[PDB]
RNA sequence: AUAUUGGCGAGAGACCGAUAGCGAACAAGUACAGUGAUGGAAAGAUGAAAAGAACUUUGAAAAGAGAGUGAAAAAGUACGUGAAAUUGUUGAAAGGGAAGGGCAUUUGAUCAGACAUGGUGUUUUGUGCCCUCUGCUCCUUGUGGGUAGGGGAAUCUCGCA
RNA sequence: CGUGGAGGUCAGUGACGAAGCCUAGACCGUAAGGUCGGGUCGAACGGCCUCUAGUGCAGAUCUUGGUGGUAGUAGCAAAU
RNA sequence: UCUAGCGAAACCA
């Protein structure tokens, strides 16, 4: 209506005002209410149900199907054998600078059996697939930095395995971390989480593959990734089980973001998912 | 609609009863009536190629090289409905030959190692009562099987080709009663070749042989990797005399659509750039802007003019492209819904697209109006379907 | 040839920290510990304009622009203007090293995904 | 160009004409395309919509949607059809308000007025 | 008139003169050999002239007579140059015999810069690209950070690992009496 | 870390902005019930809140009574996330100046609760 | 035929773009001041759509915190953008009744710092505007330009690989 | 050298981000100043040849607005 | 007389 900016500003805000005052007034009165009969504050948070994201979610058949010939599968595409341990190789891209050294000399004591080369000008994938393959290498790992910043993964497992971009978003380095900590040598449990899409699952078992299994119980430490929203999030802590019956915590080594930006058949060949800013828009359907 | 499935991830098919308008993404849609695994053989043996002889029988490829005939039943889902139940009844093994494959892996454009498949799984007659099909190997390897009087296959020949063979296609046009049988095919760097066998199946004979085009823009080499390839009919006007009497058209790797006129020759007088940058292109299949049905069972367009020619693709991404014979882009199809790279797509009765690809989505569109038909989650890769009857039963 | 610069730092008015008001800019007073600018401290004419680089540079829009320093590639090199949009600009990297001429400012509004 | 001197090129001058229109002209301006179907139907390219009848709308956020107009908000040189709404956080119901050159009419409510608009503007009307 | 011509460009608007920062000049004539707009160098101020200039793929000598500065359509002669250097070279001095040493000097500098273009750009068509170039979206970016900061704050995973390291730990998964735990409080969860 | 840390926010709160800015310095950095029964202290003028700038030790009440509200606030909401109470000691606390008119002076205060951390023996 | 800073209308502008332009882009001759005659302000921008923050909880109430909408609350009716003066917290450093800069250098912190990776000659094989034969076509008709078919590199030769 | 506007031109730039702001970021100018990076931001804006001016500020106890100290001081109808 | 609350102006290279 009043198209006066200080009469239109000062009426809104005395509306405000007296809507505020009449919902303080009634929920104390609910309040005094619900002191006297429990129920029916039972029968209001039953009756209204405070929305959130993570309560409303577009509905996917990927989630809470079993995966077909998963075993074959996992054997096949991922190095999931107890027998073959895996042969990890860290191929930092063409003129790395100093900071994806730094990263790759994390990620040393993250993976196992690892090994790391500098990569030289002219060699194409083929042929480093080829030579990885003569040394019996079943996963690469390329670190993509840009502008001294490490701003991409990519994961390949060897015998025709598939091959996985991710990007890393947000990375906090230990030093930085208040809540330090100091890792040792012990082999670490693992935590996934959300990982309860077809395509979630599929990048659940790739991180199965990725890290080291038999962990040392002895040396009580544990990492994690977990799924919110197409965001997986890194970290790795340390154990007290308390007599309170909740876990105490010790982040111990460094965390950082990761986001799964392509999904691809083989290596490199055919591209089974892709992230765009049009799915970004739907905002509902949170692609695991 | 009925519709079966191979089933990558699972190594199997899936039987599909499912109305117009099925959508297993939204559960306010309509879902499908009944969805059946079969044959579930492991990962190491996905059904590659499905030929369905009128009912009662489909013809499965294997991975390891065996071609499998398998009896189809129908039975009562106990709306009402049958569902269908398969049995195996002849099986002829040993067709692939990965040795040549090892040992061109040195020479070979794609970054994992080369494994042979059965490309092409098809009669080799027009007419019907044929009982001899073709097996094509990515190894060059073409065998003739026979179905038995005693309905067992029986292989009848094996005879070679050049190494990798992407794809070959036959040609079924005109003169079904002479005794001449034509196909083509190529590969990566291997060009695309004409060849007649004999109707006694003992003996082929390379026919004709295409050129490269001269050097680019860069003054570089076309590199050579048709992909895909479909047959028209032949020149009208005058023959030229010893040229030969074949109009065809294919798709390469490198976002090339190449004409062929053998009355022309060898060269291509026709190659056009297709997507920017040499996209990948996968496969290739033809169409009526209209829905209509102008190709063979083997999909030969059944024309002579090369501007009613218009086709479909996708690449190694997820795009479904249809374009004419010139180039242009009639549109995107689909692009708005699938999420993966579509492996297998195949014009259905002129009138539907089966697609079904890494999406684990088989999605039923419309030819002509361009809309979504069916959408079904499948769990699983999917690299070949085969549509049955329509069925609209409640 | 070897740059001479005659003045690394900068010519600044008399009393500009004493006032947040007063700027920065060269404006004539109207001690002789503050340095004032004058034609003696004019720059040798061979030297003049020259990066560290050892070019002159010079402001490209668009390809057409980039063609222009076909000839001239050892003397000058390009550098991309600050409202170039980021489809554009990967085109003129592509462009000018295929011409092989120096880009001042690559990496502006850009990054290397995957 | 502007041939008349009549007519003027004012860009205050129209902004003024636009958003002091009175209603009747509004419903002039609040004018919708029919469609290929109609076109072929009546021969005639654009009409003042009104609500009784039937559109679909081939622009915006909910682009490839239809209905029947719910009303027609003249005040916002707008026009709600049923249907294309957004569901509030507390559940209810609001409709976007849409705008009939972004529309186009599937289905006419003819009337008596509307048949003989239709016979003045030369149409083939059945 | 082609003095009184370059004097019009000079002093005044050449539509293709281009202003650099050290004050020298540059025409965006097609045929202009080399880059400047000096008094040689303007194709619109002189009537003989010539140009090493590439059509998709062949390298062309461009001739331009006084003979034909009316018809502008059937202005420029073409020659197609051979893939010898040392011919071109020398089908360049020929077809410029008794002709001006700037524009033999010139078109040859020319061509030998074209040709070598052209050979960077089969190294580089040849050269294998693993990164590709994409800038990032303002927008794009702002969504991401603050959708970031909305599932790290969102899922509260401190918690919800002490649920499931609670959750393998009552389920078994560790044995009687396990290194993990202390013996009195296993028993307390015993 | 958002996780374990809640927050409290007054804005255009009509107080003396230099009296709320001492009482604010004067209760930093410390376990929230512990500075709570300090406030309580302070209205019984049993200690006083001490003034470092803006003068020597007075007892302004109107602080105090908004702050303590505030605290209450945060207490509230760490416990609606989940905290514990033991460990949550205020670490950030800021009062900046509210708009003058809308002579006053009021003030945007605004704090955040911590739970304090414990370390973890290392084994072996 | 002439004047016309008023009225009723039009149409324009090398005009100003919210301290400008009318005092007044807004409920401006208004609020207000004066007894009166009279004087006379300040005040434009949420968003594409209010979709203006359901619900839970603290809280007298004001204000919060969870949550959510929205492309964006780094747009929350204090709202486009959001400078300086000035304020608060944290960090670092210096000071102990210390004022500022100029030069020059250390120390500390910190940043930048190839998408560089080629050229020359020789050799292998393959390919094409290379060779040969057979054409077609445009005129600026020559020291031209475009273009097809089949063959060959068995030999030569150019370019490319 | 800079600013508003105007004629021509760059088939100039621009929602894949113009203009503006910040920039213990780099560069070129003797300087007036200009160019780019980064951050913020959301819709227009520049280079060149000319035209035109309400065209360049530290002061005028300049005008208007905002903010300090004085000062939690004076003091308690200093406005309520 | 103290606390609490409210809270100036003059003047200011
Ligand atoms: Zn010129």
């Amino acid at each position: 209506n009043i198209t006066n900016k200080l009469k239109r500003q000062e009426i809104f805000a005395d509306i405000k005002h007296e809507k505020n005052k009449e919902r303080h007034t009634m929920r104390r009165k609910r309040a005094k209410e619900e002191r006297e009969n429990p129920e029916l504050r039972e029968q209001r948070l039953k009756e209204n149900v405070t929305q959130t994201i993570e309560n409303t979610r577009v509905y996917d058949e990927t989630i809470n199907k079993e995966v077909e010939g998963d075993e074959d599968d996992l054997m096949r595409y991922f190095n999931s054998n107890s027998n073959e341990p895996p042969k990890i190789f860290l191929t930092t891209n063409v003129n790395a600078k100093k900071s994806a050294y730094e990263f790759a000399n994390i990620l040393i004591e993250i993976l196992p059996n690892v090994t790391f080369v500098k990569r030289k000008f002219g060699y194409k994938l083929k042929e480093i697939s080829d030579i990885c393959i003569k040394r019996n290498f079943t996963d690469i790992v390329i670190i993509n930095e840009d502008k001294k910043k490490v701003t991409g993964l990519t994961f390949i497992h060897l015998p025709e395995g598939p091959t996985f971009y991710f990007k890393l978003s947000s990375f906090v380095e230990v030093k930085k971390i208040v809540g330090h900590g100091r890792p040792t040598s012990h082999i670490p449990e693992l935590i996934l989480n959300n990982f309860q899409t077809r395509l979630g699952q599929t990048v659940g078992r790739l991180f199965q593959s990725i890290l080291p299994q038999n962990p040392d119980i002895e040396g009580r430490q544990v990492i994690t990734l977990h799924n919110q929203r197409d965001y997986i999030f890194f970290r790795r802590h340390r154990y007290v089980f308390k007599d309170n019956e909740r876990v105490g915590l010790q982040e111990l080594g460094p965390q950082f973001t990761l986001k799964l930006k392509r999904l691809q058949r083989g290596i490199k060949e055919e591209t089974e998912w892709e992230h765009k800013p049009e799915m970004d828009k739907e905002k509902k359907k949170f692609y695991l | 609609m009925r519709l079966l499935v191979s089933c990558v991830d699972s190594g199997s098919i899936k039987e599909v009863l499912c109305n117009i308008g099925t959508d297993t993404s939204v559960q306010s849609a309509l879902q499908p009536f009944h969805v059946a695994p079969h044959l579930a053989e492991g990962l190491k043996a996905y059904v590659d190629r499905m030929w369905v002889i009128s009912e009662d029988e489909a013809i499965l490829a294997r991975n390891s090289g065996v071609v499998e005939l398998v009896k189809i039943s129908k039975h009562l889902k106990e709306p009402k409905f049958d569902i269908s139940e398969f049995e195996i009844t002849s099986s002829v093994s040993d067709l692939f030959d990965d040795a040549k494959l090892e040992s061109l892996s040195s020479k070979s454009v794609k970054r994992t190692k080369l494994v042979d498949g059965f490309v092409t799984l098809c009669p080799i007659k027009k007419d019907s009562s044929n009982n001899t099909f073709v097996a094509a190997t990515k190894s060059g390897l073409l065998h003739i099987i026979k179905k038995g009087e005693d309905k067992k296959l029986i292989k009848l020949a094996s005879l070679g080709l050049k190494a990798p063979v992407e794809f070959l296609q036959l040609y079924d046009l005109e003169d079904t009663d002479t005794d001449k049988y034509i196909f083509a095919y190529g590969g990566e760097e291997n060009l695309i070749k004409l060849v007649e066998i004999d109707s006694s199946f003992q003996s082929l004979k390379q026919i004709w042989e295409a050129k490269n085009v001269k050097n680019d823009r860069l003054d570089m080499r076309v590199p050579v990797w048709p992909m895909a390839l479909r047959f028209l009919e032949p020149s009208p006007g005058k023959t030229e005399k010893g040229k030969l009497n074949y109009q065809f058209a294919a798709i390469t790797r490198w976002s090339h659509l190449t004409k062929y006129s053998t009355q022309h020759g060898r060269k291509p007088f026709a190659q056009i750039d297709l997507l920017p940058n040499r996209e990948p292109l996968s496969q290739m299949e033809v169409f009526d802007a209209k829905g209509e049905n102008v190709v063979s069972s083997l999909g030969n367009f059944q024309s002579e003019t090369f501007n009613e020619l218009n086709v479909i693709t996708t690449d190694y991404k997820k795009n479904v492209f249809k374009f004419d014979g010139n180039g242009r882009m009639l549109g995107k199809v689909g692009r708005d819904d699938i999420t993966g790279s579509s492996t297998y797509i195949h014009v259905h009765d002129g009138k539907y697209l089966l697609q079904g690809g890494l999406d684990r989505y088989v999605r039923i569109f419309d030819i002509k109006t361009n809309k979504m038909l069916v959408k079904v989650y499948v769990g699983s890769r999917i690299n070949f379907i085969v549509m049955l009857d329509d069925v609209e039963i409640e | 040839p070897k740059i001479v610069k005659k003045h690394t730092k900068k010519f600044k008015r008399h009393h500009s920290d004493r006032y947040h008001r007063v700027a920065e800019n060269w404006r004539k007073q109207k001690r002789g510990n503050i340095s004032q600018p004058k034609i003696g401290y004019g720059s040798n004419k061979k030297t003049k304009f020259l990066s560290p680089s050892g070019h002159k540079t010079f402001l490209v829009a668009n390809v057409k622009d980039l063609e222009t320093l076909t000839m001239h590639t050892k003397t000058y090199a390009a550098e991309i203007a600050h409202n170039i949009s980021a489809k554009n600009r990967v085109v003129i990297l592509a462009r000018a090293k295929a011409l092989g001429i120096k880009v001042t400012n690559p990496k502006g509004r850009l990054a290397l995904e995957a | 160009a502007k041939q008349s001197l009549d007519v003027s090129s004012d860009r205050r001058k129209a902004r003024k004409a636009y958003f002091t229109a009175p209603s009747s002209q509004r419903r002039v301006l609040l004018s919708a395309p029919l469609s290929k179907e109609l076109r072929a139907q009546y021969g005639i390219k654009a009409l003042p919509i009104r609500r009784d009848d039937e559109v679909l709308v081939v622009r915006g956020s909910k682009k490839g949607q239809e209905g029947k107009i719910s009303s027609v908000y003249r005040l916002k040189f707008a026009v709600q059809v049923d249907k294309v709404t957004k569901e509030k956080v507390n559940g209810a119901s609001v409709p976007i308000n849409l705008h009939p050159s972004k529309l186009v009419i599937t289905k006419l409510h003819l009337d008596k007025d509307r048949k003989a608009l239709i016979q003045r503007k030369g149409g083939k009307l059945e | 008139s082609d003095e009184i011509v370059w004097q019009v460009i000079n002093q005044s608007f050449c539509s293709h003169r281009i202003k650099a920062p050290n004050g020298q000049n540059f025409c965006r004539n097609e045929y202009n050999v080399t880059g400047l707009c000096t008094r040689q160098s303007c194709p619109l101020a002189n009537s003989k002239y010539a140009t090493v200039k590439c059509d998709n793929g062949k390298l062309y000598l461009y001739m331009k007579t006084p003979e034909r500065a009316h018809t502008p359509a059937k202005l420029w002669e073409r020659i197609k140059l051979s893939k010898n250097y040392t011919k071109a070279l020398q089908q360049i001095d020929e077809h410029l015999l008794h002709w001006s040493k700037f524009f033999r000097h010139k078109c040859k500098q020319r061509f030998t810069k074209l040709t070598q273009v052209m050979i960077t750009e089969r190294r580089l068509a040849l050269r294998e690209e693993e990164r590709h170039y994409v800038g990032v979206a303002p927008k794009v970016k702002r969504r991401e950070q603050n959708r970031e900061r909305k599932a790290l704050v969102a899922a509260k995973i401190e918690k919800a690992i002490e649920k499931e390291l609670m959750d393998r730990l009552k389920s078994g998964a560790y044995g009687d009496k396990p290194l993990n735990v202390d013996e009195k409080v296993w028993k307390k969860i015993m | 870390n958002p996780a374990k840390s809640a927050s409290a926010r007054g804005s255009y709160l009509r107080v003396s902005f230099k009296n709320t800015r001492e009482t604010a310095q004067a209760i930093n950095g410390w376990e929230l019930t512990k500075a709570q029964k300090y406030l309580e202290q302070v209205l019984d003028h049993q200690r006083a809140i001490p003034f470092r700038r803006f003068n020597k030790a007075r007892w302004p009440a109107k602080s105090v009574k908004f702050v303590q509200g505030l605290l209450q606030n945060a207490a509230a909401n760490a416990e609606a996330k989940g905290l514990d109470a033991t460990k949550l000691y205020v670490s950030h606390i800021q009062v900046n100046q509210a708009p003058k008119q809308r002579e006053s002076s009021p003030s945007h205060i605004e704090l955040v609760v911590t739970e304090k951390e414990e370390a973890v023996a290392k084994a072996a």
